[PDB]
């Protein structure tokens, strides 16, 4: 398997989305948003997608900084 | 749009190009200024992304220049609404909502369970105690 | 522990992009004109509701129109515009959000255009 | 533990401490009445396997109250992967001749099932290290047991974040990194075998165990801890296992 790369952040009035690359070839994704102090919540699970909503956790405090990561699972 | 008999017709933005559909020239060709004219045509000549009702489960759509944002019920989440909230219970999602721990079950619901010294409680979710010092609570504070 | 990939750090309110507002009305009041900026709604959520861009920067944010042989700025603390017109004339409108403090990414694009 | 804080009495009633020949050996993590957890290498230089003592509910070295409690050690069980002078494997496993009696100041801190400690406990952030170790890189151990909040980091970002040093262990995936790089907190020697301990929804489970790392809060650095969700099946099967003859007992692992 391969790890993502080129994490870019999409987002406009808060509706923020995380792109990444590349194109799942046998490995799907599941991603992990967190505040610098808070624990680490995992969104679009297992998903073969290359991006991930994650407008739900960031809405929660706009003024937050948060850190995304991107896993990549075999299979 | 102009068809011999509606050229005669003086300029009209209106007209012209909110009315039928105009065309940079034309836009020209009503405000002069280049500058004037581009603002114009940023956004006129930019399409509506949302003419493709690409939000879904009864979300709403507002479009953007060469994009568009989507506004889903509570329920979904997702670029388009296309995730439900609800066909997310599994364990890997903040513990399946389980107090200690989470069975994963394919097919039908996820179930929870705990630790020796504790036992699930009728909401299917909660732990409570079954001796008088379970493990991991501090007694000096509880 | 799995292969991955760590994202940049993210702020929010100091990052997302400002939406295209829309002018939602504008009327004449003997010599002057009124510019009313359409509440731009955001994905922040007020238990049930979504908050506005102004309802969440408030202070923050300010909202720019072009008017008008150049062009007349103006800018308002909030949602709507009061400018000066000559009579008889017919003026065409746009509008921009802005967050001033903002170093990048200060400004939204243009709203689409309007006229008398 | 360095940069800590006291943990007020009773508050850290999980907490061990190991003495042998009735001086301080190492800290240790009771998982309920007549298993202790600690580290392999706190064993290492042990000649007298029947002087081998287990307090529970201590807290101030300096003085006895009635909450103190008192055990011999009957059985140290460690991984036969465990090679003496390293780090792999860092773990052990105590049995107790006679059980501790529970009370408001010795309660055992919960063994979590592997998956659960993976996927759940694994991404919780902060943690507890605690013991009566040095307060000091070089200087010397406490008299109150005391206790540290430190975070958590998956091991590539423990990697990346490391000042490169010669010849350093490897950190394997039976470890894990927690703390802070900065010089300001970290667990420290004599806080060995002690417990890393984390809070989820209401209870605490036992996630690690102080192990090692380069000096104590050294800038560039990260303390080490035994990734205890690699040996849950291990410990269980353990703990079910009949009593021996000789103290020590290398068991194979997986
Ligand atoms: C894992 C092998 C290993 C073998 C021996 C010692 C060792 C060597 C020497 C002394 C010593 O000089 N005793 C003096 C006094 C304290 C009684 C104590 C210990 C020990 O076991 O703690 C250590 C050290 N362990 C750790 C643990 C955590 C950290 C950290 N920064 N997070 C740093 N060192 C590690
Ligand atoms: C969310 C979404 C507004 O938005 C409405 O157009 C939709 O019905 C729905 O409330
Ligand atoms: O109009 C733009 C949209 O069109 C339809 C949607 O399904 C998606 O393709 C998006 O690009
Ligand atoms: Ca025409
Ligand atoms: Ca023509
Ligand atoms: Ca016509
Ligand atoms: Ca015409
Ligand atoms: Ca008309
Ligand atoms: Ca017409
Ligand atoms: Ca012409
Ligand atoms: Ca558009
Ligand atoms: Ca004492």
């Amino acid at each position: 398997t391969v790890a993502a790369y080129n994490l870019t952040w999409k987002s406009t009035n808060f509706k923020t989305i995380l792109e990444w690359e590349p194109k799942p070839v046998n490995q799907v994704y599941t991603v992990q948003i967190s505040t610098k102090s808070g624990d680490w919540k995992s969104k679009c699970f297992y998903t073969t997608d290359t991006e991930c909503d994650l407008t739900d956790e960031i809405v929660k405090d706009v003024k937050q900084t948060y850190l995304a990561r991107v896993f990549s699972y075999p299979a | 749009a102009n068809a011999f008999l509606e050229e005669l017709r003086p300029g009209s933005l209106e007209r012209e190009c909110k009315e039928e559909q105009c065309s940079f020239e034309e836009a020209r060709e009503i405000f002069k200024d280049a500058e004037r004219t581009k603002l114009f045509w940023i956004s006129y000549s930019d399409g509506d992304q949302c003419a493709s009702s690409p939000c879904q489960n009864g979300g709403s759509c507002k479009d953007q220049l060469q994009s568009y944002i989507c506004f889903c019920l509570p329920a979904f989440e997702g670029r388009n609404c296309e995730t439900h909230k609800d066909d997310q219970l599994i364990c890997v999602n903040e513990n399946g909502g389980c107090e200690q721990y989470c069975s994963d079950h394919t097919g039908t619901k996820r179930s929870c369970r705990c630790h020796e010294g504790y036992s699930l409680l009728a909401d299917g979710v909660s732990c409570t105690p079954t001796v008088e010092y379970p493990c991991g609570k501090i007694p000096i504070l509880e | 522990e799995p292969l991955y990939e760590n994202s940049p750090e993210f702020t929010p309110y100091l990052e997302t992009n400002l939406g295209q507002p829309t002018i939602q009305s504008f009327e004449q009041v003997g010599t002057k004109v009124n510019v009313t900026v359409e509440d731009e709604r955001t994905l922040v959520r007020r238990n049930n509701t979504f908050l506005s861009l102004r309802d969440v920067f408030g202070k923050d944010l300010i909202y720019t129109l072009y008017y008008w042989s150049g062009k007349k700025t103006a800018k308002t603390n909030t949602n709507e515009f009061l400018i000066d017109v000559d009579k008889g004339e017919n003026y065409c409108f746009s509008v921009q959000a802005v967050i001033p403090s903002r170093t990048v990414n200060r400004k939204s694009t243009d709203s689409p255009v309007e006229c008398m | 533990i360095v940069g800590g804080k006291v943990c007020p009495k009773g508050e850290c009633p999980w907490q061990v401490l190991l003495l042998v020949n009735g001086a301080q050996l190492c800290g240790g993590t009771l998982i309920n009445t007549i298993w202790v957890v600690s580290a392999a290498h706190c064993f290492d230089k042990i000649k007298n396997w029947r002087n081998l003592i287990a307090v529970l509910g201590e807290h101030d070295l300096s003085e006895h109250d009635g909450d103190e409690q008192s055990r011999r050690v009957a059985q140290v069980i460690i991984p036969s992967t465990y090679v003496p002078g390293t780090t792999n494997h860092d773990i052990a496993l105590l049995r107790l001749h006679q059980p501790v009696v529970l009370t408001d100041h010795v309660v055992p801190l919960c063994l979590p099932e592997r998956t659960f400690s993976e996927r759940t406990l694994a991404f919780v952030r902060f943690s507890l290290v605690s013991g009566w170790g040095q307060l000091l890189d070089r200087g010397a151990t406490a008299l109150e047991l005391m206790v540290l909040n430190v975070p958590r980091l998956m091991t590539q970002d423990c990697l990346q974040q490391s000042r490169k040093v010669g010849d350093s262990p490897n950190i394997t995936e039976y470890m894990f990194c927690a703390g802070y790089s900065d010089g300001s907190k970290d667990s420290c020697k004599g806080d060995s075998g002690g417990p890393h301990a984390t809070h989820y929804r209401g209870t605490w489970y036992l996630t690690g165990i102080v192990s090692w790392g380069q000096g104590c809060a050294t800038v560039g650095h990260f303390g080490v801890y035994t990734r205890v969700s690699q040996y849950i099946e291990w410990l269980q099967k353990l703990m079910r296992s009949e009593p021996r003859p000789g103290v020590l007992l290398r068991a194979p692992f997986p």
